[PDB]
RNA sequence: AUUAGCAGUUUCGGGGGCGUAAUGCUCUCAGCUGAUUCUCAAACUCUGAACAUUUUUGGUAAGCAGAACUGGCGAUGUGGGUUGAACCAAAUAUUGGGAUAAGACGUCUAACAUUCACUAAUAGAUACCACAAAAGGUGUUAGUUCAUUAAGACAGCAGGACGGUGGCCAUGGAAGUCGGUAUCCGCUAAGGAGUGUGUAACAACUCACCUGCCAAAUGGACUAGCCCUGAAAAUGGAUGA
RNA sequence: AAUCCAACUGUUUAAUUAAAACAAAGCAUUGCGAUAAGCUUAAAAGCUUUUGACGCAAUGUGAUUUCUGCCCAGUGCUCUGAAUGUCAAAGUGAAGAGAUUCAACCUAGCACGGGUAAACGGCGGGAGUAACUAUGACUCUCUUAAGGUAGCCAAAUGCCUCGUCAUCUAAUUAGUGACGCGCAUGAAUGGAUCAAUGAGAUUCCCACUGUCCCUAACUACUAUACAGCGAAACCACUGCAAGGGGAACGGGCCUUGCAAAAACAGCGGGGAAAGAAGACCCUGUUGAGCUUGACUCUAGUCUGAUAUU
RNA sequence: GUUUCAGGUGGGGAGUUUGGCUGGGGCGGCACAUUUGUUAAAAGAUAACGCAAGUGUCCAAAGGCAGGCUCAGUGAGAACAGAAAUCUCACGUAGAGUAAAAGGGCAAAAGCCUGCUUGAUUCUGAUUUUCAGUACUAAUCGGAACUGGGAAACCAGGGCCUAUCGAUCCUUUAUGUGCUUAAAUCUUAACCCUAGAGGUGUCAGAAAAGUUACCACAGGGAUAACUGGCUUGUGGCAGCCAAGCGCUCAUAGCGACGCUGCUUUUUGAUCCUUCGAUGUCGGCUCUUCUUAUCAUUGUGAAGCAGAAUUCACAAAGUGUUGGAUUGUUCACCCACUAACAAGGAACGUGAGCUGGGUUUAGACCGUCGUGAGACAGGUUAGUUUUACCCUACUGUUGUCAAUUGUU
RNA sequence: ACCUGCCGCUACCAUCCGUUGGAUAAUGGCUGAACGCCUCUAAGUCAGAAUCCAUUCUAGAAAC
């Protein structure tokens, strides 16, 4: 050349790395960033077809290939079939866009379908529009991460709902069982607290005392109504959230 | 193929590989069957034979072999009845193919995974022919002979090289023409065994046919 | 290693009508065993071969890498292949005449005559060697098969191309012909319950099918020679010109 | 208009780097009461000491502010430690004619046991689990002791990555706010913020519109001639191109296109131009500088003994 | 204290190392010693990081020998007992077994079972295998001593055979009424003579860690990075066939499964040319070129009523944009437009540019590392020299001396 | 220094100017056989692109 020599880096990255930390040790395996992510979701193609080097190094991008010691080591094998698998189906991937938008969605979709049970119905119902759920998701401003799970964003959401506005939704079908005298006294009390409906009134037997509680706070309120009581008692629930009673405004 | 457009794996060349004791990557056959129509119909009530006959020593894939089979099994409404088809294709691709793959497919130079090394896993399984060994065959009924020459056109495209059609003079899978096989009927020495033939045993047999005599029945 | 049905079976596996499920009858499946066939195996064999070419290993392949035999550029050029380390001819003291070699013999450029076919293509023209394929072609040449034909043909044009009957279906309707099925007979040289066009559908025309005339050849199906299609890449352009 | 950094004032690479580097006060640690600390010298002898802890010597951090969470397992450093192991030379005994040989007793140090993390450093992996509704508070376990606390962040620290959401724009891989299971952030390895400052790095807006749309004008070295003024330059040969084959991009060879002295001023298309027996790269049984629980060594040192005594 | 010696400390310093092979080199693996099978082209011989496997051991028996017996498997019977226990008889030229790998060899055995033994003993000579006809490993044959087995012939140099290992020195062990210690002949003590073990795995034998982005030297195109050369897996592009899509309808328009191609505008494979240096990437600038025609023109199709598209041909004559973001081609939006089509030309163009990156010295952060330091990890600052030569080109003088008359 | 500012040079930062014949391509035909028909084709030939070549335009040959 001169003094001016092609270097341009060491080896070229473009595949996906596939880190796995096993004895304090990297290990990886040139894939691609789908191929990677359909096997790990069902598509189960060929082990070298995924794979675009059916070997294993320490770092993909500086181009250094591991001792058959090491992985003995780590993994109680040799055969880099086995290996690869495990690296495959329990290592660190790097997704694509395409797999990132994917992901993004699914999100999307599951913070208006966990959403869909505490539903934005307009003036009446119209009892579902899961569809209006997922338009106002974007319409708040909502990060919608893909880092966190379903149910912690769910909760989350709910709480800017507030703020749209158009109130917090959560409501569900307890059935208390109620033995004794204090359970009438115990009716008496809650009855300003939440709705009170299919009540019965008994001394000589159990009293089905039917509320309409909070479900996204409800096992904490289901704890300090039988210390309120005195005596111990059961109390059931349905599943989480459902969407029997009025999910207009309430 | 897959991993490969065949024009690597035109042409007979290197030993046989095959799915043995020795490799075992070697990955099953994109056909284990091979044949298609009438398997209980008889050697008897079948005569007509074509072949499909390569003109050059080359390598046809299992896929284009399963290819082949499947113009044959469409052009069979057309034909007219699966009753009176037979197919045996009579070339099992046995021999498998090695490919060292490039580990580079969107960048990365090796010099270290190179060449060095740089022995094929077997992807590919394939079968190997001459200059008229038989890649297709076809029993069938005296009726249909410029449909299944159609079908066996459609095959000609779908296989590598220059092949050609003969109408052979047997009956269909055996060894005798069709002047012998009267003779055999109607002097009435042949042994029947469902789709083969037998005929009785005396330049067949001697040493067990000398004081033998259920060798006439 | 590995495909195919066939046979004798199976209260020894299982399920159907009969029978105790049946393995008994009549069907299929499963397993065993007997007779045959498909394809076959570098690390198998009952058996067995006298850098250039031939063998061969890896490789998608490379002017890649790697072996075998022999041959070649090393004290080896000359003549030839347009030109050229490996191809041929063939070995190099200095000469003359001769006759050949390889290769050429329009002109380049020493070297011509004849004779027959082929091609009509910006084609094609000295192995190596500087590219071409599968598949197409009513281009022309050669060729092979079987068929039609003096009961008169081909090609053409002229005439006829009917009835039971709107067969049964579907269907106001679809009558040969939205579409489907069975697809039979009468009379005739002659006519499919019909090849298409067309009609809401019928019809009409056209075909199959039959005769008139002209007057002797005709029809298919392949086969391989040259030519064409395929056949695009980068300064202007190379059968060497 | 704001972000990153460094506080500043200051300083530096004797010919590419003035920087965010260095420095710095402020904060902290250790050493040390004279025959001390630290160091210099073969030797003799010295310096800090024109000294005495409100100090000297050695480190780290780096102004202020607000903080510095846990770990002595490892490595280092220390110890009036248990030990009653190992333990050299000398000396002691035994044995053997002797040479010599074999026993105890046994220093420091190591081994051992405690101390120490503003010394180096580290601050998880798996089960459940705050309706796994869950960010992982909490429990249980495993190693290598502890298991990332407060802060902070796609930051100059984030591969995936143009991360997601938000703004700024007509349009933004840029910036900035937010989010943050953080490839691989984080508390004097100092963490967090920030006034003042900055030939500092980034952005955005106003900002005098020849950078550009698209150039022009004009004013100044060239050209000419005079002198000193083809110095230096140059150096296989030379210099017309198209394909070919050729150690595989020919100016020479093959075959083609073509061409007619002598010159001028510009041009940078070529001469695989010129400037260095390439430093990138790899080979040499070729070296250096530095490192370290390489191999070997050594001053210095700590301990033991003989002798002076 | 001072000598004088000894033990530890001792990268504060001293000198020196730091394998080899290798489709660059390191990461990798061992193909570095040896075995079998194939590679091996019917004696031998015959390579790669060629393929499938093995070796550093294991055995008082898993050695020697003699005698007896017959195994794997299957059939038919038989309290418990059936798919398995054990007991018969049948068939069984081996389908078993034989330390292990694999191939071979083997039935009055080479297997199993018994019995007795320790030829797994020593001296000496020859050979083979590899080969230099050197060593060693291994193996073979013949003798002499001494033993063993069995009547006896016979067999017995360890394992049925092909692998299961190692110089000199220096030690250490055995051997001998051994030799020698050269001024008293003795005593040891030592050395020798003879034969063994200690082990070198890089295996005919380099006591032996790192790094250098502060580096240096002799060299190398034998050996990487840009270029070109082959190649075309991979990239793009093109066909051929036609199951299907397409209301109907294979081919208007597509076209599965499958096959043949081109291409050198992707990248790899490669290492032929250049390391006594072709100035690496991008962007500006500019010509020229190719067509695989985006527009244009002239046309032919359509599932073409029109407009609007879609497909085909001739055709490269002319056109093929302004920005935002990024070092940037590539990329990714906005914006106009007839269209914003692909490319080439030493990945066109550094004595045309800036240097944005990348590629040195300074630094920062992260990660890694005991550390010196590393990082196709980011970050920030970091001299683009020479034409006055030859040509080619731009324009300009001069010549046209046989462009014929002194012009 | 500033405001004017001539000649001059210059700005799609101004103005004026950039043609027409044959030859073909694809393609559409015509007559028309090979092959009594039939066919744009074989003989023969009609139309016909930004094309081709001329016309127009720059230079003007060791050319007259």
């Amino acid at each position: 050349m001169s003094i001016f020599t092609p270097t341009n880096q060491i080896r070229l990255t473009n595949v996906a790395v596939v880190r796995m930390k096993r004895a304090g040790k990297r290990f990886e395996i040139a894939c691609y960033k789908n191929k990677v992510v359909g096997w790990r979701s069902g598509v189960e193609k060929d082990l070298d077809e995924v794979l675009q080097t059916h070997s294993v190094f320490v770092n993909v991008s500086k181009g250094q290939v591991a001792k058959k010691e090491d992985l003995i080591s780590a993994f109680g094998t040799d055969d880099q079939t086995e290996i690869c698998k495990q690296i495959l189906t329990k290592g660190e991937v790097q997704v694509s866009d395409k797999e990132r938008h994917t992901q993004l969605e699914q999100m999307f979709r599951d913070i208006a379908t966990i959403v869909a049970d505490k539903c934005v119905n307009p003036e009446t119902k119209r009892p579902y529009t899961v569809i209006l759920i997922e338009r106002a998701m974007k319409d708040i401003h909502y990060s919608v991460k893909t880092n966190k799970s379903t149910k912690q964003q769910a909760l989350e959401v709910i709480k800017q709902l507030k703020e749209k506005m158009k109130i917090e939704r959560a409501h569900m079908r307890l059935r208390f069982i109620l033995p004794v005298n204090e359970g009438k006294k115990l009716k008496e009390k809650l009855k300003p607290l939440i709705k009170v409906i299919e009540s019965e009134d008994y001394g000589q037997q159990l009293e089905i005392v039917c509320l309409i509680d909070p479900g996204c706070f409800r096992e904490i309120d289901e704890l300090i109504k039988k210390e309120t009581k005195g005596k111990g008692s059961l109390e059931v629930l349905n599943l989480k959230d459902v969407e029997e009673g009025d999910e207009k405004f309430e | 193929m897959g991993r490969r457009p065949a024009r690597c794996y035109r042409y007979c060349k290197n030993k046989p590989y095959i799915k043995s004791r020795y490799c075992r990557g070697v990955p099953d056959a994109k056909i284990r069957i091979f044949d298609l129509g009438r398997k209980k119909a008889s050697t008897d009530e079948f005569p007509l034979c074509v072949h499909l006959i390569s003109l050059e020593k080359e390598q046809l894939s299992s896929e284009a072999i399963e290819a082949g089979r499947i113009s044959c099994n469409k052009y069979i409404s057309k034909t007219g009845g699966k009753d009176s088809f037979h197919m045996r294709v009579r070339v099992h691709p046995w021999h498998v193919l090695r490919i060292n793959k490039m580990l580079s497919c969107a960048g990365a130079d090796r010099l270290q995974t190179g060449m060095r090394g740089a022995f094929g896993k077997p992807m590919g399984t394939v079968a190997r022919v001459n200059i008229g060994q038989i890649i297709f065959s076809i029993r069938t009924r005296d009726n249909m002979l410029a449909n299944v020459v159609e079908a066996l056109r459609r095959s000609s495209y779908k296989f590598p090289g220059r092949q050609k059609i003969v109408v052979s003079k047997k009956w269909g899978f055996t060894a005798y023409n069709r002047e012998a096989y009267q003779k055999l009927k109607a002097d009435g020495r042949l042994m029947n065994d469902g789709a083969n033939v037998k005929v009785i045993t005396n330049h067949g047999t001697l040493a067990q046919y000398a004081k033998d005599i259920a060798a006439a029945n």
